């Protein structure tokens, strides 16, 4: 599940 | 900065703000279509098309208020109900075809050149057509397609503890804020209360085919994945696998 | 003589003298429960009360006023939904179980007999606690499930002239005489006009869920028949079979 | 699609 959860913790 | 302190017209002004860029599908394709190739462009578009989404749902007031883990699965729970709304209502403008993308309009017999695609174009197409028939508006779609990323997944979490009982309640007091959005803008078009209500109801009830539409649209991706007739980016792969999982 | 003359209360006595017979499953089975013996119970449960649902159907005022192709569609697409819908209800009182029958009430571990059940048992589990957390009331759920028989079939209709739009525009008029009935019940409830259209959104919402069970049920039900682990009534069968065809 | 078709039509 890495993509989506590290992709949503950026900015 | 909360969700639940927005007026109305703010709400409205964040969805329309919110709101991912407009993609064109892969430039100048071969003639005419394969299964392989229309599937490989619909993908293709669908994969970039979810890069925006995770975009846009941060941007969805009430969103980012909610754990990773709970993020994650909203938006695994809904992506593809998403993409097909999004679907649904370009294509109103276009009675019998599909606007996948400005340079990718499809019609139901070019549907066809894919093994059971016609049967899920021909639900987007009725869907489409309801939203022509109900007149519906782009501040009640922004308004829909939010309710679809907060609803999707919200009876689908684990019980991670009493902090799981806290999002789900947050995530019930922003969807209250999208119902009393949808009203306003029914009472400022000038709809009598029982006219309100009633659009409420019927727009609702599309959603429920909409999750109908995502469930059979998933059931024959990975029927195309496990025939080895398309290659998928991770994301893509991912937001599939969770319905498997 | 016409479903849409009926006032609030008129539509709430029609669907209350509508209910169908309660049933009890069948007396005495064997310990412990094996997947063939657990499915053997359920699918004769199911085909018992679909056998009842068929006259329940008849008494939900504008269902007879269809032609018998789309009352045949209406019920080939929503039969699933009102069973659980159904047991969803029956089950409010018993947290962490499922109120089957009234001799026959399993918890999410007795699921556990059939492969993939206990993914379903906490999907239907789920709701029970919303609807429990929600204090839906008997009037109220007789007002979902009229609307799940009439709306589930009816984005899904072949296109059968311009009689498949009187049709269709018959039963999106019914649709909107029971949300008006369920306003009418919240109003007689003292709920502000804001708390109305809250509620009735949140009932709404909760038929996109049971509408994703439906489909997962369908996906299971069909596993367990390939399987050879169920025999089958032809009714059943029937109504299985139209989500494949 | 008799059966269906059947059991609605009596009364
Ligand atoms: C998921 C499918 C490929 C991607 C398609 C798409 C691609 C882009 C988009 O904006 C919407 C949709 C809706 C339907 C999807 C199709 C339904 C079945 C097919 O497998
Ligand atoms: C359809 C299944 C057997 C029949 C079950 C039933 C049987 C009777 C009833 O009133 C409701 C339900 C809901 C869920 C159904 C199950 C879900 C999967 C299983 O295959």
């Amino acid at each position: 599940h890495k993509l989506l959860h590290q992709l949503l913790q950026d900015s | 900065s909360l969700a639940l302190s927005l007026t109305a017209d703010q709400m409205v002004s964040a969805l329309l703000d919110a709101e991912p860029p407009i993609l064109y599908s892969e430039y100048d394709p071969t003639r005419p279509f394969s299964e392989a190739s229309m599937m490989g462009l619909l993908t293709n578009l669908a994969d970039r098309e979810l890069v925006h989404m995770i975009n846009w749902a941060k941007r969805v007031p009430g969103f980012v208020d909610l754990t990773l883990h709970d993020q994650v699965h909203l938006l695994e729970c809904a992506w593809l109900e998403i993409l097909m709304i999004g679907l649904v209502w370009r294509s109103m403008e276009h009675p019998g075809k599909l606007l996948f993308a400005p340079n990718l309009l499809l019609d139901r017999n070019q549907g066809k050149c894919v093994e059971g695609m016609v049967e899920i174009f021909d639900m987007l197409l009725a869907t489409s057509s309801r939203f022509r028939m109900m007149n519906l508006q782009g501040e009640e779609f922004v308004c829909l397609k939010s309710i679809i990323l907060l609803n999707s997944g919200v009876y689908t979490f684990l019980s991670s503890t009493l902090k799981s009982l806290e999002e789900k309640d947050h995530i019930h007091r922003v969807l209250d804020k999208i119902t009393d959005t949808l009203i306003h803008l029914m009472a400022k078009a000038g709809l009598t209360l029982q006219q309100q209500h009633q659009r409420l109801a019927q727009l609702l009830l599309i959603l429920s085919h909409i999750r109908h539409m995502s469930n059979k649209g998933m059931e024959h991706l990975y029927s195309m994945k496990c025939k080895n007739v398309v290659p998928l980016y991770d994301l893509l792969l991912e937001m599939l696998d969770a319905h498997r999982l």
